[PDB]
RNA sequence: CGUCGCUAGUACCGGAACUAAAAGUUCCGUAGGUGAACCUGCGGAAGGAUCAUUAAAG
RNA sequence: UGAAAUUCUUGGAUUUAUUGAAGACUAACUACUGCGAAAGCAUUUGCCAAGGACGUUUUCAUUAAUCAAGAACGAAAGUUAGGGGAUCGAAGAUGAUCAGAUACCGUCGUAGUCUUAACCAUAAACUAUGCCGACUAGGGAUCGGGUGGUGUUUUUUUAAUGAC
């Protein structure tokens, strides 16, 4: 007896200030009788080339929660990120070795997160072998190295510096030339990014987030 | 479909049937008539029970102008489906498929046959025939063990029949026992049922399953209803009545570490009466 | 080759 | 000048579902599928009644007021076929002439690691 | 290198009679329309008469053939085949 | 009435266009 | 009609073809669907652009970007033309593993089963079914009309059960007298 | 055999007799063949219903 | 063109009335089986017909 | 489903999104390539011992090959007594029993599938091919080690290593 949509309401989401295009499109809820309690807790993901207006991250994707309302606008936090299935299908081919590796670790600001890197084994410019196979022995290595970098770098920043060294690839490019030697390597990415567990809210940190 | 061609086998089906002058024959399946003339030749009357109308009026077509033409009588139908007159004698080479349920409802006709002579696969016939303790004993073998008797007549060959099948075939007797044992027919069947899921471990693990408890507990809250003492009707209320009834019966009867497949009749009546004693009915 | 690297 | 929506395309083998929803993905715009606009069971599954069952939500969206989508066309995943069929490509291709414009194709088909049996058995299914 | 590698490392596992007889009534044929193989001089039909006169081979008393005909296996066709084939072999070689 | 083993001459955009006319 | 862009990254393996017969896939893109063509070389991804100005058909866009989709699989350049030509063609997709969990030699013997000694079971499929079948590795797919697809999918599975190719080439045979009979 | 055979015969005689001693219907009973089943329809559901208030 | 039929229905006291009625794949090991001319679960074998593409860190 | 029907569903099914719980299994990389006596063995990291090959101008000096008796292990299934019980699933029940390319389909699903402590010792347990030893053709690919180069790349200070 009732379209839904006349009781339901628009609001308009915006990014961390990390991100060059703070408006990311509109959300909808049904009108307070509160809509406030419905919106927190709502995850969007949304591609990084929308976000940064660069077709580079294309195969990019974050999720962005929202944690705090304020006249219509929706101010959201960095929830997580990951790749494109596409992407990794891509990636993921044979005549070569899969190197994953996983960190569980902890950020300045008690931000509990996990990251997963891929990286594979690249055949030299001379090589004439076919595959590009890395005993078991470097592929260690490799993952210890890994682990040893993000942890660094998770360690010693804040969330939103995590997120400013994640859009330019840095991390990428300091595993590549920590691993040059032990064996070379093509694809470097951090693969995924997962927050297991949140600190106390703190409205203060997220408006000087957003400005 | 496939027919039997050889003349001696069914000759000495028809023969060790022994129809005597005043029987009338139940003959299933009836096929081309080679077993229903020679059957005509020495009884009473035939009625037969053909699936295929076609089939049916070529038997007709064989028997008539014949001395025996009075004596027989067609019935068109499923053989399940069909109410049946009464029978002396049931002589069957109908198609495997029925051969399970054919046997019980031979069993449990008003007045049951006092000799039938049935052909079937090689294996349910071993599995008919299996006696305790052996391989093959499973549930068919002990419920028709309490309804009947069943023997050996002949292994069939495959060359036999045209087109020859993918299984060896046999052909045994079946009496039914008069007067019937006065045994709750749901009832056995239950006990067994709960006790041969797999009858070669204990009897205490195939009691041991939550849907078996679940159903002895239900069974037992209609007994005490229908003995008029009140019952709470509660999923858990009488779990741990019931496991100890069920523990102490079977240590009692001795039952509880012996195998469905090696226990015997007798072992089986022990343990429903002992159940009865307690209270729990199975079916 | 049109169109192997430039818009075509 | 332009609201996003999310059109969420599962193509079953038995069905087809067109379910445009926000961007968040907890409010539903509108939900058509292929036994709606189809008489006959068989047909559900059919390109047409995933041709129609476009159509109808990209009237709706036009009306509440999407006028972009964010396609994300799955199959049944799982133990099952990882890749969406016809079903899902003729109303990703509705979609298209529907108007609506399409902002990103990405194909989100739950793909286990690994897996529980598949419910076929050893000798296989799908006879 | 390694495509032929694969393929033919595959071709081996495969030993099915049918399928090793059918490849090799193709490869016949090919040989024969093609006529790859040299015609025989008179001389090199002398040489190979030479043999199987000389040795005798080709007929019923090799260890083979005798066994299968002591215990009833030539009744079976395909065998029979087997061997009816390796007798006309040695009675092409006979040939003047 | 045999059915052919070898690949068709006609493409499918062919075979399709035959059935329509 | 709108500017719009796709993707679809084209596998390695497919790229020298897609160089190959890169001299007969623009011109019906680009002339008779009047869209904008590229690769991005960076990204070996092939970029099909509708230009407002003068694209026309609202869905010449997806159409194109099927088409692409039809040769990146393996089916050859004039069986995914026909994606152009027509409207009502779409692409059946599954794998080995989804009929049954066939592991070494088994897996290969289904392979060969599927494409018959000189792909001749591959094309009775073919030739019956009015469908086109690329079998790549265990991924098989199947483009055609959606009736077809389904046709010819029934006959690739049971190849892949184990029912022998002479009964399957029989089945085909008495599918075959319906489809010109309708 | 035959001894033990009559043996036996005796002795599943006493069982049965003291089997009519203890005997009831089955109507209202459920059946052993729910073993399998171990989960229920709302149809079952109203027809047990049913029975048990038939049954009081 | 008449009589009673047969089928369906409506009433009435077996009987006696009314209306309607377009038809003529091959197996191995193990474990089970109560619509078993055979089925089923688990693991294993070929003693079962390989076509296309394929250096794109090009 | 060939179409239906048992089945769930306005008390909201199916589908969407944020989570949580339980038990299995280690996709894509994956290759008859690698390891192990065989059966078998695939997520990260740590601990415990074990092993083939290679290098050795180190050590003992026949200590060796084969093996009735006898012993260790032996896929899957299965049995005894606990735990666990997600998926699939013998048995059993039940819907439908119309149509032959789709002709055995659906739903519930006990035992089992997992694990602990013992039994059972069977497979097309296959290279349908005993073990040790010598000799008898060319070719280039791969895995592990080792030797040689005044070879490329990297070390983006050199270099030395690593990768080719
Ligand atoms: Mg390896
Ligand atoms: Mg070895
Ligand atoms: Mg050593
Ligand atoms: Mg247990
Ligand atoms: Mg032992
Ligand atoms: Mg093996
Ligand atoms: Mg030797």
């Amino acid at each position: 007896v009732v379209d839904p949509f006349t009781r339901k309401e628009w609001f308009d989401i915006k990014a961390p200030s990390t991100f060059e295009n703070r408006n990311v499109g509109k959300t909808l809820v049904n009108k307070s009788t509160s809509a406030s309690d419905a919106l927190k807790g709502r995850v969007v993901e949304v591609c990084l080339a929308d976000l940064q207006g660069s077709e580079d991250h294309s195969f990019r994707k974050i999720k962005l929660r929202v944690d705090e309302v304020q006249g219509k606008n929706l101010l959201t936090n960095f929830h997580g990120m990951d790749f494109t299935t596409d992407k990794l299908r891509s990636m993921v081919r044979k005549w070569q070795t899969l190197i994953e590796a996983n960190v569980t670790v902890k950020t300045s600001d008690d931000y509990v997160l996990r990251i997963f890197a891929i990286a594979f084994t690249r055949k030299q410019a001379n090589q004439v072998k076919r595959h590009s196979y890395a005993q078991s022995s470097h592929i260690r290595a490799i993952r210890k190295v890994i682990s040893e970098i993000l942890t660094k770098e998770v360690q010693g920043s804040t969330l939103a510096q995590l997120t400013s060294k994640l859009i330019p690839e840095v991390i990428n490019k300091e595993i590549e030339n920590a691993t040059k030697d032990i064996f070379p390597l093509q694809n470097i990415h951090v693969r995924k990014v997962k927050l297991l567990k949140q600190p106390k809210f703190d409205v203060g940190a997220l408006m000087a987030l957003h400005g | 479909q496939h027919i039997l061609k050889n003349p001696l086998v069914a000759q000495g089906i028809v023969d060790k049937a022994q129809i005597r002058p005043s029987d009338v024959v139940l003959e299933v399946g009836p096929g081309t008539g080679n077993l229903t003339v020679r059957i005509l030749e020495q009884a009473k009357n035939v009625v037969a029970v053909e699936m295929d109308p076609r089939m049916a009026a070529e038997l007709t077509k064989r028997v008539r102008g014949t001395p025996v033409e009075k004596k027989l009588e067609i019935m068109l139908g499923d053989f399940m489906k069909t109410e049946l007159p009464y029978f002396d004698i049931c002589i069957s080479n109908t198609p495997y498929q029925i051969s399970s349920p054919l046997v019980f409802k031979l069993i449990n006709q008003p007045r049951p046959p006092r000799v039938s002579i049935l052909m079937f696969q090689r294996e349910f016939a071993l599995r008919l025939l299996a006696r305790p303790g052996d391989s093959l004993y499973c549930r068919l073998s002990a419920n028709v063990q309490m309804w009947a008797n069943v023997t050996h007549i002949m292994k069939v060959g495959k060359n036999n029949f045209r087109p020859p099948p993918q299984v060896e075939s046999s052909v045994v007797r079946l009496e039914i026992k008069n007067p019937r044992p006065q045994v709750d027919y749901n009832e056995w069947d239950g006990l067994l049922r709960i006790v041969f899921v797999r009858k070669n471990r204990t009897i205490s693990a195939g009691f041991k399953s939550t849907t078996v408890m679940d159903i002895l507990e239900k069974n037992y809250k209609t007994f005490l209803a229908m003995n008029n003492e009140m019952v709470d009707d509660t999923k858990g209320s009488m779990h741990d009545v019931v496991k100890e009834k069920i523990d102490t019966v079977l240590k009692e009867t001795d039952l509880g570490d012996k195998r469905a497949g090696k226990c015997d009749q007798n072992d089986f009546l022990r343990l429903l009466y002992a159940f009865h004693q307690v209270g729990i009915h199975f079916s | 080759l049109p169109g192997w690297g430039e818009w075509a | 000048s332009q609201v996003f929506g999310v059109a969420r395309i599962y193509a079953s083998f038995n069905d087809t579902f067109v379910h445009v929803t926000d961007l968040s993905g907890k409010e539903t715009i509108a939900r058509v599928t292929g036994g709606m606009k189809v008489k006959a069971d068989r047909d559900e599954s059919s390109p047409y009644a995933a041709m129609l069952a476009a159509q109808d939500v990209a009237a709706k969206c036009k009306e509440v007021g999407i006028t972009a989508v964010h396609v994300k066309i799955r199959a049944t995943g799982g133990t099952r076929t990882k890749t969406p069929g016809p079903g899902g490509q003729a109303a990703l291709r509705a979609l298209a002439r529907s108007g609506l414009r399409i902002g990103r194709i990405e194909d989100v088909t739950p793909v286990p690691s690994d897996s529980t049996r598949k419910k076929g058995g050893r000798r296989g299914r799908r006879l | 290198m390694f495509r032929e590698e694969r393929k033919a490392r595959r071709l081996k596992k495969i030993k099915s009679k049918t399928y090793r007889k059918i490849k090799k009534k193709e490869l016949m044929k090919n040989r024969e329309l093609a006529a790859v193989s040299s015609d025989e001089d008179n001389e090199d039909h002398d040489i190979a008469r030479a043999k199987e006169r000389m040795t005798l081979k080709h007929k019923t008393n090799s260890k083979w053939a005798k066994d299968m005909i002591k215990h009833g296996m030539t009744n079976d066709a395909e065998t029979r085949e087997e061997m009816e084939e390796m007798l006309r072999q040695g009675e092409r070689l006979k040939a003047k | 009435f045999e059915l052919s083993d070898v690949k068709s001459s006609k493409s499918l955009a062919e075979i399709y266009e035959d059935d329509y006319t | 009609i709108k500017f719009e862009s796709r993707k679809i990254m084209v596998p390695p393996h497919r790229m020298t073809p897609l160089r190959n017969s890169w001299t007969k896939i623009y011109p019906p893109l680009v002339e008779h669907l009047k869209l904008q063509v590229r690769m991005n070389l960076k990204t070996k991804s092939v970029e099909l652009r509708t230009n407002p100005k003068f694209t026309t058909d609202p869905g010449a866009l997806q159409k194109g970007a099927d088409f692409i989709k039809a040769f990146t699989l393996g089916f050859d350049l004039d069986d995914s033309i026909a994606l152009l030509r027509l409207d009502d063609l779409y692409i059946e997709t599954f794998e080995v593993k989804d009929v049954k969990t066939l592991t070494g030699d088994h897996l290969s013997r289904a392979i060969g089963r599927i494409a018959g000694k000189d792909g001749k079971t591959k094309f009775a499929i073919e030739n019956a079914t009015r469908t086109r079948i690329v079998l790549a590795d265990s991924k098989i797919h199947i483009l055609g009309g959606f009736t077809h697809i389904r046709m010819a999918r029934e006959s690739v599975v049971s190849l892949i059960l184990g029912s022998p190719p002479g009964k399957v080439y029989g089945n085909l045979r008495t599918v075959a007298s319906r489809l010109k009979e309708r | 055999k035959f001894i033990e055979h009559q043996l036996k015969r005796e002795e599943r005689k006493t069982i049965i007799g003291k089997l009519q001693d203890y005997k009831i219907d089955t109507s209202l009973l459920t059946s052993s063949k729910r073993l399998g089943e171990g989960r229920q329809t709302k149809k079952e559901e109203f027809k047990e219903a049913l029975s048990l208030e038939r049954q009081g």
